[PDB]
RNA sequence: AGAGCAUAGCUGUUGGGACCCGAAAGAUGGUGAACCAUCUAGUAGCUGGUUC
RNA sequence: AUUGGAUAUGCCAUAUAAAGCGCUUUCGAAGAGUCGAGUUGUGCAGCUCUAAAUGGGUGGUCAUCUAA
RNA sequence: UUGACCUCAAAUCAGGUAGGACUACGCGCUAAGCGCAGGAAAAGAAAAUAACCAUGAUUCCCUCAGUAACGUGAAGCGGGAAAAGCUCAAAUUUGAAAUCUGGCAACAUUUCUUUUGUUGUCCGAGUUGUAAUUUCAA
């Protein structure tokens, strides 16, 4: 068949150094495990118990519904969509959304590698809101290849129909 | 642009939700009767009348049929001019349709019939109205499609103790008791102008 | 989320997503069994507003129908036998073409102790819900009988109920 | 005494009460978020094949066919106002942009 | 088919005992809740005063009996009927009223941790 | 209500053309009301309706072979009936 | 008025796959599309870990759950 | 009849037989122990109720009594505060009485604080003041927790006692 | 310047299997290569009978 | 001897918690091959088409409900 | 060359579950046939009536009423029995998946050495969404 535009712009992914980029500065946003967590928490519930302040967190955002809420919220500064969801429907929109929200976006190869980031199977997307400010430039410098070199290029590519 | 091959008159026959088998064959039956009627499907809304004559006006139809069963139980029949025009309500009771046994009538489709009006038609200036609107609908206008050139029936209404017998002879078989509810001068708007009392 | 987008995507039905993907999932669907299972629904929105959790206990189970009882219907017991230690909670229609209409049916696992323990859905697990489809007792199967409230919707006629006084 | 009484009548004065609007009775009422949800897949989910042959007809100033078409297709003269009321929208938008 | 009714005295008996039964449970408290006084929906009834299902959320708040301890003192809640007059509201307000002034409500146990 | 002068106004702006043939117009409309008093008995209306209907079809009988209009159906020109 | 005509396609008697048009998205939203209210939770320490926090505590004074001292001298 | 029960008549074995018809038996009061000790476990509840002196229906009766004895505005309704009512019987009067003292010893609802508590409003106390409770509430860096002025206010009361 | 309402009895009559017995069928579901079980107390102007 | 729901009382109680009702210069999501329309068979089902957002359903512009 | 995920398989792997009978009463498909339940079932908290001074889930009984409607044959109202209300989907927990099955190890507990849990730990499920909060009466 023919594919359609909205369901054709996922054959053009990320490439590789702007992906393997992206995938750096995400891997120092990974939100935290559930062995280390416990762990975090049994230190504070230890030292609340013999005797007795702390500071935000700052971790990449998961979850289909909560990052659609982001990005509505206008508070997501890097989208990445994986490119085989199994039902497309789940982000078929994202684009087109994110498009009109003002987001940068890209669609970057296989859920599993955005899976792996934040410790789970599998995931759908994933979003950049706050970085630490120390790498604000990391961000900024991979928001401007994101646009050159997704969004500035295919471009045409993802109005016309695929196959 | 305004109409191609203009025959004078057509008719726009519709229905109201909760109508039965006994009015849905009378509206069957009418519709089969002349053939410049433009059956069409049901008017969901009861409210915005003014809404008819959008139809009248894509469908190309300037008699419109409405058919109105209140309580499901009454049939309401309007009939009105689609340009302005006066809309006229009507009462229809004692249903007789093609299955019955006293039928006994056969005529031709197509074929145009002869309009016998009541005396008293003459009378009353809204009879006058009444009847000067049954003959442009009843009355197949020349050239009509599906119209044969022969003459196979005449309708007669008698104004019989206030309400009008319309019957058919070759009895063709539509049966009921025409009786006027009101006239309204607008096409299904504008004040009443008339109560039948 | 993201849900209120992929129902509003389901309303259109021939737009151009939406028909690519019901040719293109037919197919695949044909060439599998007339019931197997799915991994996740087709439509996960669908699922998810008619009961679906995506936890251990709940199934989806996809099957095709000759088109042209109701085949919704049909679907849920034709399901409910082949997978007969479930109980089917509800159904819906996915895809369709000129033969065939396909339907997911969610299913519960009445032996399994997370549903078991989950007072939203241990009402499953009574044994007055063996076979809510075999019985009409599914939202289909409501319908189906014109179970419903209003003036739309056999022993009390015929009877002559004869009083002790009278 | 803690009783009710049962039949007989009571003061037929009356004083109407003005009773505010009851939370059920919203529904219909558009939302900005679920406006904008399906401007979006408005766009997304691409148009019918009959949306298409009506707006075709719209682009040539066709109307009476335009509605006649969509009047056929919906099913209601009411329905077909509100999608040829959308499908122009959509005409106007796409022309700005096209 | 015919209805006999040869238990029409066994069934009169079975009511009595299910009422003594409840009575026995929740014996200190009356055997019904008590309900609201509703007009006839008719111009045939209408001058009649009838009991209703429960007592609208505009009776109880006037009353003074918020909507979640209503149904825990035996006062059923009606969210559906409402008050289109003042008669209706002030003649089920009074019967609120008085039922709350013949009420005597036992006290509970209530959970007091030791901590803070 | 019963606005005559606007009725007869709207009667008039609305009447059909007389100059059309009678058998064109198909209208039989005559002068002499043949109208039985006592319609409501089946009896009588039935009369006055068949005696009305009779010179209907004669007049327009007579119309019609004026008219050069073969009011006569032809058993050979088949097509499908009313009933 | 009316004139009771006949359409030229009346019953009584193309690019079929277009490019992708922006007629919404071509213009960018400037506000966020909800105007319900920011939470005073978001700005504040989380009340998940310190419910999760106190059931630790908890367990630690009763002696349920081995202190991090206990547990990493008891791995030697 | 049945051959399921003919076969119980044909062999030995006996019946299952439970003897549980009481007929005019009525059902005996759990519950209260008031009533209990008060209950004529002859009489109807209806008669049990009305001797006790309290109202089995709130509602009324749908049929008639039994007679033993040839016996011989808006704003009123709404702003009046009925004083209770007298207690007819002595059984009503016991009742009423060990409601109130039962209400004595399960009296005090105030609860104390704790530690964390009391250092988190007394470190706001000493650099706010005891009546700025807006000001308290707009604090961030010692009202980590983000209660507002309300809450502020229970913990200030709540200290004292 | 109202005579009805209820209950019971007798009598008549209408519908229920309908005073009792007796009529060629057919249907649903099975058995054996027609039979069997329900429907069925099938259809009555008729036959025979109908008790101090 | 098995247990009901209560009562009295002891010991624990993760309350840095969880509620009800005051207020609002802040918000308020609502179920689609469904509803509906056309046509056949026995409201329901088949088949063709197929929606909306103060909308939709059902009654007499009003009332009343708020489906899938 | 390795790994992650996906999809499909295998096992006399571990733990379960389904079938058949009864069927007076229940609910379905099509008296009979067929399917499926329980101690009752079904129905059930209005996309319900009404046109009033309005009513208020369901079921049952009386009445409406042999009425309306088109010989068939109700229903609103009215009298009574019993009365009980709620759960989700659709809004980011986002200052923290707060959620859950299982294995193992302890402990407790029993209509019961037969039952049923608690705590700790490890894996798995789950961000394609498990909890909390919310259900328009808001």
């Amino acid at each position: 068949l023919k594919v359609p535009p909205a369901i054709a712009q996922f054959q053009k992914t990320l490439d590789k150094n702007t992906a393997t980029q992206v995938f750096k500065l995400l891997n120092k946003y990974r939100p935290e495990t559930a062995a280390e967590k416990k762990q975090r928490l049994v230190a504070e519930a230890e030292a609340v118990a013999n005797g007795k302040v702390s500071k935000k967190p700052y971790n990449v955002k998961y979850g289909l519904n909560h990052v659609v809420a982001l990005i509505e919220a206008k508070k997501a500064k890097l989208v990445l969509i994986a490119s085989d969801v199994d039902p497309i429907e789940l982000v078929v929109f994202l684009p087109a959304l994110c498009k009109k929200m003002g987001v940068p976006y890209a669609i970057v190869k296989n859920k599993a590698r955005l899976g792996t980031v934040i410790h789970q199977k599998t995931a759908a997307v994933l979003a950049v809101t706050e970085v630490r400010e120390e790498d604000k430039n990391e961000l900024a410098s991979i928001v401007s290849a994101v646009d050159a070199n997704f969004s500035a290029k295919y471009d045409e590519s993802r109005r016309k129909w695929g196959g | 642009s305004a109409g191609f091959v203009p025959i004078k008159q057509k008719v726009l026959v519709l229905s109201s939700r909760g109508v039965t088998y006994r009015q849905r064959h009378l509206l069957n039956d009418l519709v089969s009767m002349m053939p410049h009627s433009k059956k069409d499907s049901k008017l969901d809304s009861k409210d915005r009348l003014y809404q008819l004559n959008e139809l009248a006006e894509l469908y190309n139809c300037n008699n419109i049929f409405f058919f109105e069963s209140r309580r499901r139980e009454d049939l309401y029949l309007h009939i009105a001019r689609a340009p302005n025009g006066p809309t006229v309500k009507f009462h229809v009771e004692n249903l007789h349709t093609m299955d019955e046994l006293n039928m006994t009538g056969n005529a031709l489709k197509g074929s145009r019939p002869i309009l016998s009006f009541d005396k008293t038609f003459d009378t009353a200036p809204h009879l006058k109205v009444v009847k000067e609107l049954l003959q442009q609908t009843f009355g197949i206008p020349k050239g009509a499609r599906r119209s044969k050139p022969f003459i196979d029936r005449v309708c007669t209404l008698t104004i019989a103790d206030g309400k009008i017998w319309f019957r058919n002879y070759e009895e063709i078989g539509p049966r009921f008791v025409m009786t006027i509810i009101n006239i309204l001068e607008g096409s299904f708007g504008g004040p009443v102008i008339y109560k039948n009392d | 989320g993201a849900y209120k987008y992929l129902e509003e995507l389901a309303k259109k039905k021939q737009s151009d997503v939406n028909l690519f993907l019901s040719r293109v999932r037919a197919w695949e669907y044909r060439q599998m069994n007339v019931i197997h299972r799915a991994s996740r629904p087709s439509r996960p929105d669908k699922a998810r507003r008619l009961g679906y959790k995506a936890k251990q206990g709940y199934v989806i189970y996809r099957i095709r129908v000759r088109r042209g009882r109701s085949a919704r219907c049909t679907a849920e017991e034709r399901v409910g036998r082949y997978c007969s230690n479930l109980r089917v909670l509800n159904s819906y229609w996915v895809n369709q073409d000129a033969t065939y209409k396909f339907f997911e049916v969610i299913l519960v696992d009445p032996s399994h102790k997370a549903i078991r323990r989950d007072p939203r859905i241990n009402w499953i697990v009574n044994p007055v819900h063996k076979h809510r489809e075999s019985r009409g007792l599914t939202s289909i199967g409501k319908k189906s009988r014109g179970i419903g409230k209003g003036h739309r919707f056999w022993l009390r006629h015929n009877t002559l109920s004869l009083r002790r006084y009278r | 005494a803690p009783g009710l009484v049962v039949g007989l009548n009571k003061g037929k004065t009356l004083t109407k009460r003005q009773l505010p609007e009851r939370p059920s009775r919203r529904k219909g009422h558009l939302s900005k978020r679920t406006a904008f949800v399906r401007s979006i897949v408005r766009e997304v989910a691409g148009f019918a094949p009959y949306e298409r042959r009506v707006m075709e007809l719209i682009r040539n100033s066709q109307d009476k066919r335009a509605r006649k078409l969509a009047k056929k297709r919906l099913g209601t003269l009411k329905r077909a106002k509100g999608k040829i009321e959308e499908l122009t929208s959509v005409i106007q938008s796409s022309r700005l942009a096209h | 088919y015919v209805k006999t009714w040869f238990n029409q005295p066994g069934r009169k008996l079975r009511r009595r005992q299910a009422r003594q039964t409840k009575a026995a449970k929740i014996a200190p408290r009356p055997v019904e809740a008590i309900r609201p006084a509703v007009k006839p929906p008719t111009i045939r009834y209408n001058m009649k005063v009838r009991a209703g299902r429960g007592f609208t959320l505009e009776e109880l708040k006037a009353a003074g009996v918020s909507r979640r301890v209503a149904s825990t003192i035996g006062i059923p809640v009606d969210h559906r009927r409402r008050n289109r007059s003042e008669e209706s509201l002030q003649r089920n307000v009074e019967r609120i009223k008085v039922y709350l002034a013949h009420l005597i409500v036992f006290p509970r146990k209530a959970g007091q941790p030791k901590k803070g | 209500i019963n606005n005559t002068v606007a009725l007869e106004n709207i009667y008039e702006r609305i009447k059909y053309p007389d100059d059309i043939s009678f058998v064109e117009n198909q209208a039989v409309t005559t002068k002499e009301p043949i109208i039985i008093e006592n319609v409501e008995d089946d009896l009588a209306r039935e009369l006055a309706f068949y005696k009305q209907g009779v010179s209907s079809v004669k007049a327009a009988f007579a119309k019609l072979r004026e008219a050069n209009v073969l009011i006569s159906r032809p058993h050979d020109y088949f097509a499908e009936m009313l009933k | 008025e009316i004139d009771a005509g006949y359409s030229s396609d009346s019953s009584t008697e193309f690019d079929p796959y277009p490019d992708y048009d922006d007629f919404f998205t071509n213009t960018v939203r400037e506000t966020p599309l909800s105007s319900a209210p920011e939470p005073k939770r978001r700005f504040a320490p989380s009340k998940h870990e310190q419910k999760r926090i106190l059931q630790l505590a908890y367990a630690i004074r009763k002696g349920r759950i081995l202190t991090s001292e206990q547990r990493a001298e008891r791995e030697r | 009849a049945n051959p399921r029960q003919r076969n119980k008549q044909r062999s030995g074995k006996p019946r299952l037989t439970r003897r549980n018809a009481n007929k005019k038996a009525k059902a005996k009061i759990y519950g209260n122990f008031v009533i209990q000790q008060n209950w004529d476990k002859h009489a109807t509840l209806r008669q049990n109720y009305a001797r006790l002196g309290l109202l089995a229906t709130p509602n009324y009766v749908t049929g008639g009594v039994e007679k033993l004895y040839p016996d011989p505005t808006l704003d009123d309704v709404l702003d009046k505060e009925i004083s209770i009512a007298p207690a007819k019987t002595e059984v009503v009067r016991q009742l009423e009485e060990e409601a109130v003292k039962k209400a004595a010893r399960q009296s005090n609802k105030m609860l104390p604080l704790s530690a964390f508590e009391h250092a988190y409003i007394q470190r706001l106390i000493n650099k706010y003041g005891t009546e700025d409770f807006e000001s308290m509430a707009k604090d961030v860096k010692l009202n980590s927790k983000l209660f507002n002025g309300s809450k502020l206010k229970n913990l200030y009361i709540r200290m004292k006692a």
